[PDB]
Protein backbone atom coordinates (compact mmCIF):
# COMPACT_ATOMS: atom_id res chain seq x y z
CA UNK A 1 0.00 0.00 0.00
CA UNK A 2 0.90 3.71 0.00
CA UNK A 3 1.46 5.52 3.33
CA UNK A 4 -1.09 8.28 3.87
CA UNK A 5 1.78 10.76 4.08
CA UNK A 6 2.95 9.95 0.55
CA UNK A 7 -0.64 10.44 -0.64
CA UNK A 8 -0.63 13.91 0.91
CA UNK A 9 2.66 14.66 -0.87
CA UNK A 10 1.17 13.57 -4.20
CA UNK A 11 -1.79 15.93 -3.75
CA UNK A 12 0.66 18.86 -3.86
CA UNK A 13 2.18 17.87 -7.22
CA UNK A 14 1.13 20.26 -10.01
CA UNK A 15 -0.35 18.92 -13.22
CA UNK A 16 2.87 18.37 -15.18
CA UNK A 17 1.29 19.15 -18.60
CA UNK A 18 -0.06 22.45 -17.27
CA UNK A 19 3.32 23.71 -16.06
CA UNK A 20 5.09 22.48 -19.21
CA UNK A 21 2.61 24.19 -21.54
CA UNK A 22 2.72 27.30 -19.35
CA UNK A 23 6.51 27.54 -19.60
CA UNK A 24 6.44 26.77 -23.32
CA UNK A 25 3.87 29.53 -23.78
CA UNK A 26 6.12 31.96 -21.90
CA UNK A 27 9.24 31.29 -23.97
CA UNK A 28 7.24 31.46 -27.21
CA UNK A 29 6.21 35.03 -26.42
CA UNK A 30 9.78 35.97 -25.46
CA UNK A 31 11.26 35.12 -28.86
CA UNK A 32 8.07 36.14 -30.67
CA UNK A 33 8.46 39.63 -29.20
CA UNK A 34 12.13 39.65 -30.23
CA UNK A 35 13.14 41.04 -33.61
CA UNK A 36 14.69 39.03 -36.40
CA UNK A 37 17.89 40.74 -35.28
CA UNK A 38 19.62 39.37 -32.17
CA UNK A 39 21.82 32.16 -27.88
CA UNK A 40 20.94 28.63 -26.77
CA UNK A 41 22.65 28.78 -23.36
CA UNK A 42 20.56 31.90 -22.79
CA UNK A 43 17.43 30.07 -23.94
CA UNK A 44 18.10 27.51 -21.20
CA UNK A 45 18.65 30.19 -18.55
CA UNK A 46 15.12 31.43 -19.21
CA UNK A 47 13.70 27.90 -19.28
CA UNK A 48 15.42 27.22 -15.96
CA UNK A 49 14.20 30.63 -14.79
CA UNK A 50 10.54 29.85 -15.48
CA UNK A 51 10.97 26.37 -14.01
CA UNK A 52 12.10 28.09 -10.81
CA UNK A 53 8.85 30.08 -10.70
CA UNK A 54 6.82 26.85 -10.83
CA UNK A 55 9.07 25.23 -8.21
CA UNK A 56 8.46 28.16 -5.86
CA UNK A 57 4.71 27.97 -6.44
CA UNK A 58 4.73 24.21 -5.81
CA UNK A 59 6.49 24.47 -2.45
CA UNK A 60 4.44 27.53 -1.46
CA UNK A 61 1.18 25.54 -1.62
CA UNK A 62 2.70 22.26 -0.39
CA UNK A 63 1.70 20.60 2.87
CA UNK A 64 3.93 21.46 5.85
CA UNK A 65 5.87 24.06 3.85
CA UNK A 66 2.82 26.33 3.69
CA UNK A 67 2.86 26.41 7.51
CA UNK A 68 6.36 27.90 7.69
CA UNK A 69 6.85 31.63 8.05
CA UNK A 70 8.14 33.39 4.94
CA UNK A 71 11.59 33.85 6.50
CA UNK A 72 11.80 30.07 6.97
CA UNK A 73 10.37 29.39 3.51
CA UNK A 74 13.10 31.54 1.95
CA UNK A 75 15.91 29.84 3.86
CA UNK A 76 14.76 26.38 2.73
CA UNK A 77 14.22 27.40 -0.90
CA UNK A 78 17.45 29.40 -1.00
CA UNK A 79 19.31 26.26 0.10
CA UNK A 80 17.74 23.74 -2.28
CA UNK A 81 16.48 25.56 -5.39
CA UNK A 82 19.32 24.24 -7.55
CA UNK A 83 18.80 20.70 -6.22
CA UNK A 84 15.14 20.80 -7.24
CA UNK A 85 16.01 22.01 -10.75
CA UNK A 86 18.46 19.12 -11.15
CA UNK A 87 16.13 16.55 -9.57
CA UNK A 88 13.30 17.82 -11.79
CA UNK A 89 15.61 17.53 -14.81
CA UNK A 90 16.76 14.03 -13.85
CA UNK A 91 13.20 12.77 -13.33
CA UNK A 92 12.14 14.16 -16.72
CA UNK A 93 14.82 12.06 -18.44
CA UNK A 94 13.89 8.95 -16.46
CA UNK A 95 10.28 9.35 -17.61
CA UNK A 96 10.65 10.76 -21.14
CA UNK A 97 14.39 10.45 -21.76
CA UNK A 98 15.58 8.78 -24.94
CA UNK A 99 19.19 7.76 -25.54
CA UNK A 100 21.16 10.62 -27.06
CA UNK A 101 18.69 13.43 -26.39
CA UNK A 102 17.54 15.84 -23.69
CA UNK A 103 13.91 16.49 -22.78
CA UNK A 104 13.33 20.10 -21.75
CA UNK A 105 10.63 21.38 -19.42
CA UNK A 106 8.74 22.70 -22.44
CA UNK A 107 8.46 19.16 -23.83
CA UNK A 108 10.99 19.80 -26.60
CA UNK A 109 13.48 17.04 -27.38
CA UNK A 110 17.04 18.15 -28.17
CA UNK A 111 19.84 15.98 -29.51
CA UNK A 112 22.96 15.61 -27.38
CA UNK A 113 25.32 16.46 -30.23
CA UNK A 114 23.65 19.88 -30.49
CA UNK A 115 23.88 20.60 -26.76
CA UNK A 116 27.40 19.22 -26.28
CA UNK A 117 28.78 21.49 -29.01
CA UNK A 118 27.65 24.63 -27.16
CA UNK A 119 27.39 23.84 -23.44
CA UNK A 120 31.14 23.80 -22.77
CA UNK A 121 33.44 21.48 -20.87
CA UNK A 122 32.06 22.18 -17.39
CA UNK A 123 28.35 21.99 -18.20
CA UNK A 124 28.88 18.94 -20.42
CA UNK A 125 30.63 17.22 -17.51
CA UNK A 126 27.81 18.16 -15.13
CA UNK A 127 25.14 16.92 -17.56
CA UNK A 128 26.93 13.61 -18.08
CA UNK A 129 27.07 12.99 -14.33
CA UNK A 130 23.33 13.68 -14.26
CA UNK A 131 22.74 11.12 -17.03
CA UNK A 132 24.64 8.55 -14.96
CA UNK A 133 22.07 9.26 -12.26
CA UNK A 134 19.35 8.89 -14.90
CA UNK A 135 20.56 5.44 -15.95
CA UNK A 136 20.82 4.33 -12.32
CA UNK A 137 17.40 5.67 -11.35
CA UNK A 138 15.88 4.06 -14.44
CA UNK A 139 17.46 0.70 -13.55
CA UNK A 140 15.92 1.05 -10.08
CA UNK A 141 12.48 1.81 -11.59
CA UNK A 142 12.37 5.25 -9.96
CA UNK A 143 8.65 6.08 -9.84
CA UNK A 144 6.53 9.13 -9.07
CA UNK A 145 5.92 8.31 -5.40
CA UNK A 146 9.65 8.00 -4.80
CA UNK A 147 10.11 11.22 -6.80
CA UNK A 148 7.87 13.37 -4.58
CA UNK A 149 9.50 11.91 -1.46
CA UNK A 150 12.96 12.95 -2.65
CA UNK A 151 11.53 16.37 -3.53
CA UNK A 152 10.46 16.89 0.08
CA UNK A 153 13.69 15.43 1.48
CA UNK A 154 15.60 17.97 -0.63
CA UNK A 155 13.23 20.77 0.36
CA UNK A 156 13.12 20.04 4.11
CA UNK A 157 16.90 19.91 4.40
CA UNK A 158 18.57 19.50 7.79
CA UNK A 159 21.49 21.59 6.45
CA UNK A 160 19.40 24.78 6.73
CA UNK A 161 20.41 26.77 9.82
CA UNK A 162 18.80 29.60 11.81
CA UNK A 163 15.25 28.41 11.19
CA UNK A 164 12.53 29.61 13.53
CA UNK A 165 10.77 26.22 13.28
CA UNK A 166 13.57 23.74 12.64
CA UNK A 167 11.52 21.15 14.53
CA UNK A 168 8.95 21.00 11.72
CA UNK A 169 11.69 20.58 9.11
CA UNK A 170 13.22 17.84 11.25
CA UNK A 171 9.89 16.04 11.59
CA UNK A 172 9.06 16.23 7.88
CA UNK A 173 12.54 14.95 7.04
CA UNK A 174 11.94 12.01 9.39
CA UNK A 175 8.35 11.11 8.49
CA UNK A 176 9.06 11.37 4.76
CA UNK A 177 12.11 9.15 5.32
CA UNK A 178 10.08 6.53 7.19
CA UNK A 179 7.37 6.67 4.52
CA UNK A 180 9.81 6.12 1.65
CA UNK A 181 11.40 3.27 3.62
CA UNK A 182 7.97 1.66 3.96
CA UNK A 183 6.94 2.42 0.36
CA UNK A 184 9.99 0.72 -1.15
CA UNK A 185 9.43 -2.31 1.10
CA UNK A 186 5.81 -3.01 0.16
CA UNK A 187 5.99 -2.06 -3.52
CA UNK A 188 9.57 -3.25 -4.23
CA UNK A 189 10.24 -6.05 -1.73
CA UNK A 190 12.76 -7.81 -3.98
CA UNK A 191 14.89 -4.63 -4.10
CA UNK A 192 16.41 -4.73 -0.63
CA UNK A 193 18.77 -1.96 -1.79
CA UNK A 194 16.31 0.36 -3.55
CA UNK A 195 15.79 2.60 -0.51
CA UNK A 196 19.51 3.05 0.05
CA UNK A 197 20.15 3.55 -3.66
CA UNK A 198 17.59 6.37 -3.72
CA UNK A 199 19.02 8.23 -0.71
CA UNK A 200 22.56 7.92 -2.10
CA UNK A 201 21.45 10.01 -5.09
CA UNK A 202 20.62 13.05 -2.94
CA UNK A 203 24.27 13.88 -2.10
CA UNK A 204 25.15 13.30 -5.76
CA UNK A 205 22.28 15.59 -6.75
CA UNK A 206 23.48 18.15 -4.19
CA UNK A 207 27.04 18.05 -5.52
CA UNK A 208 25.91 18.50 -9.14
CA UNK A 209 23.60 21.34 -8.09
CA UNK A 210 26.17 23.24 -6.02
CA UNK A 211 28.71 22.86 -8.83
CA UNK A 212 26.09 24.02 -11.33
CA UNK A 213 25.39 27.01 -9.08
CA UNK A 214 29.06 27.98 -8.87
CA UNK A 215 29.52 27.70 -12.64
CA UNK A 216 26.42 29.72 -13.54
CA UNK A 217 27.55 32.43 -11.11
CA UNK A 218 30.92 32.37 -12.88
CA UNK A 219 29.13 32.87 -16.21
CA UNK A 220 27.12 35.71 -14.65
CA UNK A 221 30.28 37.42 -13.38
CA UNK A 222 31.72 36.87 -16.86
CA UNK A 223 28.72 38.60 -18.44
CA UNK A 224 27.03 35.63 -20.15
CA UNK A 225 23.59 35.74 -18.49
CA UNK A 226 20.24 37.45 -19.06
CA UNK A 227 20.33 39.76 -16.09
CA UNK A 228 18.24 40.26 -12.93
CA UNK A 229 15.84 37.33 -13.46
CA UNK A 230 14.93 35.00 -10.60
CA UNK A 231 17.78 32.65 -11.52
CA UNK A 232 20.38 35.36 -10.95
CA UNK A 233 18.69 36.49 -7.74
CA UNK A 234 18.92 33.01 -6.21
CA UNK A 235 22.63 32.96 -7.11
CA UNK A 236 23.21 36.29 -5.36
CA UNK A 237 21.89 35.05 -2.02
CA UNK B 1 16.11 38.22 -2.08
CA UNK B 2 13.29 40.60 -2.99
CA UNK B 3 11.82 38.52 -5.81
CA UNK B 4 11.74 35.31 -3.75
CA UNK B 5 9.84 36.95 -0.89
CA UNK B 6 7.47 38.39 -3.50
CA UNK B 7 6.75 34.98 -5.02
CA UNK B 8 5.91 33.67 -1.53
CA UNK B 9 3.76 36.68 -0.55
CA UNK B 10 1.94 37.66 -3.76
CA UNK B 11 -1.80 37.00 -3.95
C1 LIG C 1 20.74 24.11 -14.32
C2 LIG C 1 20.45 24.14 -15.64
C3 LIG C 1 20.94 25.37 -16.47
C4 LIG C 1 20.94 26.71 -16.03
C5 LIG C 1 21.39 27.80 -16.81
C6 LIG C 1 21.88 27.60 -18.10
C7 LIG C 1 21.90 26.29 -18.58
C8 LIG C 1 21.44 25.22 -17.79
C9 LIG C 1 19.63 22.91 -16.23
C10 LIG C 1 18.77 22.24 -15.14
C11 LIG C 1 17.55 21.70 -15.88
C12 LIG C 1 17.18 22.77 -16.93
N1 LIG C 1 16.40 22.25 -18.10
S1 LIG C 1 15.30 23.10 -19.00
N2 LIG C 1 16.09 23.70 -20.33
O1 LIG C 1 14.27 22.23 -19.47
O2 LIG C 1 14.87 24.18 -18.19
C13 LIG C 1 18.58 23.38 -17.30
C14 LIG C 1 19.10 22.88 -18.64
C15 LIG C 1 19.87 21.62 -18.34
C16 LIG C 1 20.21 20.66 -19.48
C17 LIG C 1 20.97 21.24 -20.73
C18 LIG C 1 22.14 22.26 -20.46
C19 LIG C 1 22.93 22.77 -21.72
C20 LIG C 1 23.08 24.32 -21.89
C21 LIG C 1 23.74 24.80 -23.19
C22 LIG C 1 20.42 21.75 -17.02
C23 LIG C 1 21.48 20.90 -16.35
C24 LIG C 1 22.76 21.35 -15.92
C25 LIG C 1 23.72 20.52 -15.30
C26 LIG C 1 23.46 19.18 -15.06
C27 LIG C 1 22.22 18.69 -15.46
C28 LIG C 1 21.27 19.53 -16.08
Amino acid sequence: SIPHLILELLKCEPDEPQVQAKIMAYLQQEQANRSKHESTFGLMCKMADQTLFSIVEWARSSIFFRELKVDDQMKLLQNCWSELLILDHIYRQVVHGKEGSIFLVTGQQVDYSIIASQAGATLNNLMSHAQELVAKLRSLQFDQREFVCLKFLVLFSLDVKNLENFQLVEGVQEQVNAALLDYTMCNYPQQTEKFGQLLLRLPEIRAISMQAEEYLYYKHLNGDVPYNNLLIEMLHA
Amino acid sequence: NALLRYLLDKD
